[PDB]
């Protein structure tokens, strides 16, 4: 019932995205969840991105295998702090945000 | 500037050029567009300064106002690099010299894999750093952010009784708890040292045995 | 009300007959070892006077009605346990205790013996035993009666344990890892692993590495075993830490209990080299293009 996002194998990625992530948390159901990366931006509004991933990633209901979605901006020379969570769709909840680190691609 | 995306800097520290690093950055005046020239792995000249144990040579990049706060490709910053190495004598200097409140900073900050400075000292056993980081401000009950653990359990983790002792020492709190809810006493089932379930059994009974079901 | 804190070791016990031994030994704790012993524990929640325990042996899986088994040792009658809650503590430690057998042709006999001192921790339907039982597996049903308000008998539902299994009949549950987000790291050690797997016990669950004369187990705390279906755990050290190229080794979930194991799942050691030996590879591949810069 409450979401909980209990651990991830890592925190920071690249701003290129598509970088694969385990993450554990308590019980979710497959076709009812999905990982929402975003950001506070200065006209309130919220850059938002989401964890690529197919029910089928996600593993007897506690943890999900799945790729970082792109950063807004693949340019920042910066690393830009972010949240992520976990969101049930039937009701939109959401769990505690976790922080998340985009660093710049070093190209 | 060169092939590596190395600068002369870079190199005239790289192959260990004292002499003439001592000089170009010292004929090569207050410029930070080339004191915090980055090359291809992200490394400044303070990086490549403190990694080859050169501690003078990142004094002086200093000196001259590099910045200490720049990361590498790993997101470390030079004193990242100087307590993840054990080298004592770099931590000096890059924890002396800019005395600026950006010592917070640096002391608040994970790289890439979540990880302070008080983080990585711990992480191999170098206690005196450990310590030396604590009386300087870092918190010992900071948390890492893949599972939220403090300092303390991965000292559970690590098997390491000295610095468990060391992290009492310094206050730290055995009843912080990770992510998972579980204490640093709870990491300890499944692992071989006695010594360490006892140098803790003195944290809330409701956080020492795992659950069922 | 009470609870459980030393749940008895279901995993590797030997349900003694009516002679192994004129005797044997006394149920362990979930924990345990083989150094420091312990014993089922119980704690009374809320009251630390005068009072009574029944342990009596209940089925598994959802009917729970009194096992054809019985309960042998100090203080046991027809196939259960009868001892008074010492007035002082909560934290009950019920040392010896035993488990005999009842013949696949003694059920209805064993289940006479059993209603006629009718032990029914749940009182169910006493005309419902003309089911036949798994002589495989038993909890052990945890009856307290303690003093109310007043002073009288009070009641204190009936709690049980995790099923103890026997030594005899093989292990279902499989072995199988699924995932892991990887497969290669230094030879020294020390590198973090997610690995997804089927249910797993975390008290009965090693991740085993196998190689050219090399064995090692990744080492992990039990609270590391996330519900029972992911391990984090980080890589032992290779047997050579000087590696120079990569050596292929296998890993594997071990359950110890009956030491059977998984498919193995691949694993790559590889050479250490930190920043520093990557940038001293960096200064001897340099002093042609350097002392060209330096004049």
């Amino acid at each position: 019932s409450n979401l909980k996002i209990v651990r991830m194998d890592r925190t920071a990625g690249c701003v290129t995205g598509g970088e694969e992530i385990y993450l554990l948390c308590d019980k979710v159901q497959k076709d009812d969840i999905q990982i929402r990366f975003y950001e506070e931006e200065e006209n309130g509004g919220v850059w938002e991105g989401f964890g690529d991933f197919s029910p089928t990633d996600v593993h007897r209901q506690f943890a999900i295998v799945f790729k970082t979605p792109k950063y807004k901006d693949i340019n920042i020379t910066k690393p830009a702090s972010v949240f992520v969570q976990l969101r049930r769709k039937s009701d939109l909840e959401t769990s505690e945000p976790k922080p998340f680190l985009y660093y710049p691609e070093i190209k | 500037l060169t092939e590596d995306g190395d600068s002369f800097l870079h190199l005239a520290i790289i192959h260990e050029e004292k002499a003439l690093t001592m000089e170009v950055i010292r004929q090569v005046k207050g410029d930070l567009a080339f004191l915090n020239f980055q090359n291809n792995l992200q490394q400044t000249p303070l990086h490549l300064a403190v990694i080859t144990n050169q501690p003078e040579i990142a004094e002086a990049l200093l000196g001259a106002g590099c910045d200490p706060e720049l990361r590498d490709f790993r997101g470390n910053t030079p004193l990242h690099l100087a307590c993840e190495q054990g080298c004592l004598a770099s931590v000096g200097v890059l924890t002396q010299s800019c005395t600026t409140p950006h010592l917070h900073s640096i002391l608040k900050a994970t790289n890439y894999n979540g990880h302070t400075c008080l983080h990585l000292a711990s992480i191999h056993g170098y206690l005196g750093i450990v310590e030396l980081l604590v009386s300087l401000g870092a918190d010992v009950n900071a948390q890492e952010p893949c599972n939220g653990r403090t300092a303390l359990h991965l000292a559970v983790d690590l098997q390491n009784p000295d610095l468990v002792s060391l992290l009492l020492k310094c206050g730290a709190d055995v009843n912080r708890v990770t992510y998972q809810g579980y204490s640093p006493y709870q990491l300890t089932w499944g692992r071989p040292s006695t010594r360490i379930q006892q140098q803790l059994g003195q944290l809330t009974l409701e956080n020492l045995q795992m659950l069922p079901e | 009300y009470v609870e459980i804190i030393e749940q008895p070791k279901q995993r590797g016990m030997r349900f003694r007959y009516k002679c192994e031994g004129r005797s044997a030994g006394s149920i362990p704790g979930e924990r345990s070892t083989d150094t420091t012993k312990t014993h089922p524990t119980i704690k009374i929640n809320g009251y630390t006077g005068p009072g009574t325990v029944r342990i009596s042996l209940v089925t598994k899986d959802p009917p729970h009605r009194p096992h054809p088994h019985e309960l042998v040792g100090k203080d046991c009658r027809d196939g259960f346990y009868e001892a008074e809650l010492c007035p002082d503590r909560c934290i009950h430690s019920f040392q010896n205790l035993g488990i005999q057998c009842v013949k696949k042709r003694d059920l209805e006999q064993a289940i006479s013996q059993r209603i006629q001192t009718n032990n029914n921790p749940f009182q169910v339907p006493i005309e419902e035993q003309r089911g036949d039982y798994d002589l495989n597996a038993v909890r052990l049903c945890f009856q307290v009666t303690v003093r109310d308000p007043s002073g009288r008998p009070l009641r204190l539902p009936p709690v049980l344990p995790h099923p103890i299994f026997d030594n005899r009949a093989p292990n279902t549950a499989e072995l199988k890892i699924c995932r892991v987000n990887r497969n290669s790291g230094s030879c020294l050690g020390g590198d973090e692993i997610f690995l997804l797997c089927d249910k797993v016990q975390k008290e009965d669950i090693e991740v085993y590495f196998t190689g050219p004369g090399w064995e090692a187990r990744g080492s992990f705390s039990q609270a590391d075993v996330h519900r029972q279906v992911a391990i984090v755990f980080r890589t032992p050290p290779y047997a050579d830490p000087s590696l120079q190229a990569p050596v292929r080794v296998s890993m594997q979930l071990r359950r110890p209990s009956d030491r059977e194991l998984s498919e193995p799942m691949e694993f790559q050691y590889l050479p250490d080299t930190d920043d520093r030996h990557r940038i001293e590879e960096k200064r001897k591949r340099t002093y042609e293009t350097f002392k060209s810069i330096m004049k």
